[PDB]
């Protein structure tokens, strides 16, 4: 049941609860539960007595996040939802499902919530876009509310105004990679003012096939909780994947932690060092290999 | 609507920036709601648009 | 984390914890953690410790009812479902979904839980069956457990006999009619010992276009609530559709109510009648309609 319905009206002596004028017999007046026993009451011939829907409600959570991965043929994301008073009039042509894209502000498609069978929505997920979040809303058009007599008030809503529900769909990568997170490298030895990046450091070790490959795919680094011994001597971009090597050198420990998989816990012991920290030992034949970010492979001389 | 004053008429064409001795009882029916040149306009009159 | 290891012993004294013989090197020797623990603690070359999935569970409730329609293109129903402490291993590759057919015990399709990517089973529709119960569960096969030394007791439940988990999914008609639910026949008139059906009685107004057409299929028929007056003078049958007049005749009032829409209150005023309430009466001209049961239509003379 609700408090809005669509009556025609069939007396012709001024029809009251509206505007200036207004007074011959009027179809499609949308009026309250509380008009409508007024002008039943008041000796009216009121007809037609429609009910409208005021349950434009979503049976679905709000933000939800769908991790989109790439090769996607269909894999349609069902929203349940229903429209109670009603099963097919002339309003329910006016109901309007629809997809905005909330980065621009213009939608993917539009439904028509009276052609929707089932009451289920099957969203395609072949046109949704990555790391963009979504609306799916009840909204009424603007112009519907132009071909009714509703019955309101100034700084009263109506039924067109009035009933709405929007969710957020946060399509974004799937990521969660298969690896036990392996070095690239042991005994890191850098610069004292350079950039080290994560993909040169660090790879994982693939379960199906054991491969070495490093991270150079980004969705994968907002897992990787890096850690650093001292803020002061390095610290790690979270932007980029790279750390950042200050005047202070000396030893530090650069601990990356994944969160999926049990026991990532990887250790790099890296040693900052200075210009001529390398021309005093380079004669007493201690041979090892500092980073050279200018071409990212590591060099001993 | 069925009790209270009668409202006047809202749009005035201003053309040409300005209109002079232009009457507001326009478009209200003789006799019953107004008698031209008896009742007046009263003291709650403003513009709003 | 769990207390289910597979592992590969590498002493030869006598492996413990286990049956009689088994003393050489043996792998594949799935222990529990009180079972490791107490060999890591006694010396033993025990290594290639993996953790095995404890974690078989569906993140879905279990008895759900999906109401399907006749035209079915697509329409996946999407399952999410998480194995945790496990990315990819020889045993991920026997953890195997059924989709059982719960009326004979039959599996529709079945799928290997690790090549079921992004953690979400899309199962089609198009081939469940409509009014059967379905089953869809993780469980180990019966030939799974025959690779590896368990080390259970007689009446201890191995990890393969142990990680399962189903749901129940029921398929059955969408219905749900759009209509007032109007009459069929005014002044109905019945013989003593018959039987009316409800589709000659009653139809439903269509809001698309205004059809009278009456209740044929038999899928709505259930949301249909007869109510009739007294109980001894007829009865409602619910596995079929019709009226069962006894001996007692009289006038019945018959409330069928609609509990989707709102107000679909029906009322029948039937009079029950006898073999000679006819004759006295066909004289003296008082013309109207008896129903006739042999062949559905209602006649007069």
């Amino acid at each position: 049941t609700t408090n809005y319905f669509k009556v025609k009206l069939l007396d012709e002596k001024l029809i009251p609860f509206l505007g200036l004028g207004e007074r011959g017999p009027r179809e499609n007046v949308i009026l309250s539960s509380n008009d409508l026993a007024s002008l039943k009451q008041a000796g009216w011939t009121v007809t037609d007595v429609q009910p409208l829907p005021e349950t434009g409600k979503i049976k679905y959570d709000r933000r939800t996040v769908y991790f989109k991965s790439e090769g996607e043929t269909g894999k349609f994301i069902n929203v349940p939802f229903y429209i109670n008073p009603v099963d097919a009039r002339d309003v329910l042509g006016l109901l309007k499902f629809d997809l905005i894209k909330l980065s621009d502000k213009s939608v993917v498609k539009t439904y028509t919530a009276k052609d929707i069978k089932s009451e289920i929505l099957s969203l395609p997920t072949s046109d949704l876009e990555v790391n963009e979040e979504y609306e799916l809303k009840l909204y009424f058009p603007k112009d519907a509310s132009e071909n009714y007599d509703i019955a309101i008030s100034e700084g009263h809503k109506n039924l067109f105004e009035r009933v709405k529900d929007s969710v957020f769909i946060k399509v974004k990568e799937y990521g969660k990679f298969t690896g036990r997170l392996v070095q690239l490298q042991q005994d890191i030895n850098v610069l004292k003012e350079s950039a080290l990046p994560l993909d040169k450091i660090l790879g994982y070790k693939d379960f199906d096939t054991k491969e070495v490959t490093p991270v150079a795919k980004e969705n994968l680094l907002q897992l990787l909780s890096v850690n650093v011994s001292d803020e002061s001597y390095a610290r790690y971009q979270a932007d980029k994947n790279r750390l950042l090597f200050f005047s202070k050198t000396g030893e530090i420990l650069v601990k990356v932690i994944e969160r999926s998989i049990q026991d990532n816990i990887v250790n790099f012991n890296i040693r900052i060092l200075d210009e001529e920290t390398i021309q005093n030992e380079i004669d007493k034949k201690i041979e090892y290999s500092v980073y050279d970010p200018k071409d990212g492979k590591f060099e001993s001389i | 609507t069925l009790v209270g004053l009668v409202q006047i008429k809202e749009d005035i064409a201003v053309e040409g920036g300005k209109v002079t001795d232009y009457d507001l009882f326009t478009g209200l029916k003789e006799g019953k709601e107004v008698r031209k040149g008896i009742d007046r306009l009263d003291r709650k009159f403003k513009i709003v648009e």
